[PDB]
């Protein structure tokens, strides 16, 4: 993702370009410690566990759905919004 | 004269130690550009024997005359670098910050002799450094 400048034999400011690439990587990467803010759509292939306080926006919009018949109340007909379990 | 003298100006009110090393073709000093030298990272590092003397805020690093070299002076605060092409002479200070560093060009006078001394006068004579 990050834009690093290529390190080649014979290049002019080798030490300085290596320093800038190391500094770029150090400030753009998500690290295993400290509080941070991460931008972009993050898709996780494997399992994810949150030991701390998990915060998610709009949980009831996202995970619950209520469908009922107004005019009759005997036959509810609906198009499922996502893969679910009905009660 | 006495030798090759490098002056290191610092912020301590005391006598900081200085350690001198010499090395060729460290990163950024190779003639044909980055990593074009014979030993990537730098050739043999030699410890240079120095004789140090101090005045407030100024260390004078006296090295044998044989090491005398020209070159750009780089001040990195923790260390001073005397860069001459491919060659580097590195000076590492301990317990202070390098303010300014340079090869001593204006050198102090030497053979001070007091002659023609009377009750009211004397003649002071010397020799250029």
């Amino acid at each position: 993702m990050a834009e690093l400048t290529k390190i080649t034999r014979g290049m002019q400011n080798g030490a300085e370009t290596i320093n800038d690439n190391l500094n770029k990587l150090n400030t753009i990467t998500v690290q295993k410690t400290g509080d941070e803010t991460i931008a972009g759509k993050k898709t996780f292939s494997g399992d994810v566990s949150v030991d701390g306080d998990f915060t998610m926006k709009k949980f009831a919009d996202s995970y619950v759905a209520f469908f009922a018949n107004k005019g009759s109340g005997n036959t509810v007909t609906f198009t499922a919004p996502w893969d679910c379990t009905a009660e | 004269p006495s030798g090759f003298n490098v002056v290191i100006e610092h912020d301590s009110e005391y006598q900081p130690d200085v350690k001198v090393t010499y090395y060729k073709n460290s990163i950024g000093t190779e003639a044909n550009g980055f990593d074009t030298g014979p030993v990537f990272g730098g050739e043999r590092i030699y410890n240079l024997a120095s004789s140090l003397s101090y005045i407030r805020n100024k260390i004078n690093v006296e090295l044998p005359s044989v090491y005398a070299m020209a070159g750009e002076v780089v001040n990195n605060g923790n260390e001073l670098l005397l860069i001459n092409g491919t060659e580097i002479m590195r000076f590492v200070i301990e317990g202070a910050t390098i303010t300014k560093g340079y090869v001593e060009k204006v050198k102090p006078p030497t053979n001070l002799i007091v002659s023609d001394v009377t009750s009211t006068s004397a003649k002071i004579s010397w020799e250029n450094g």
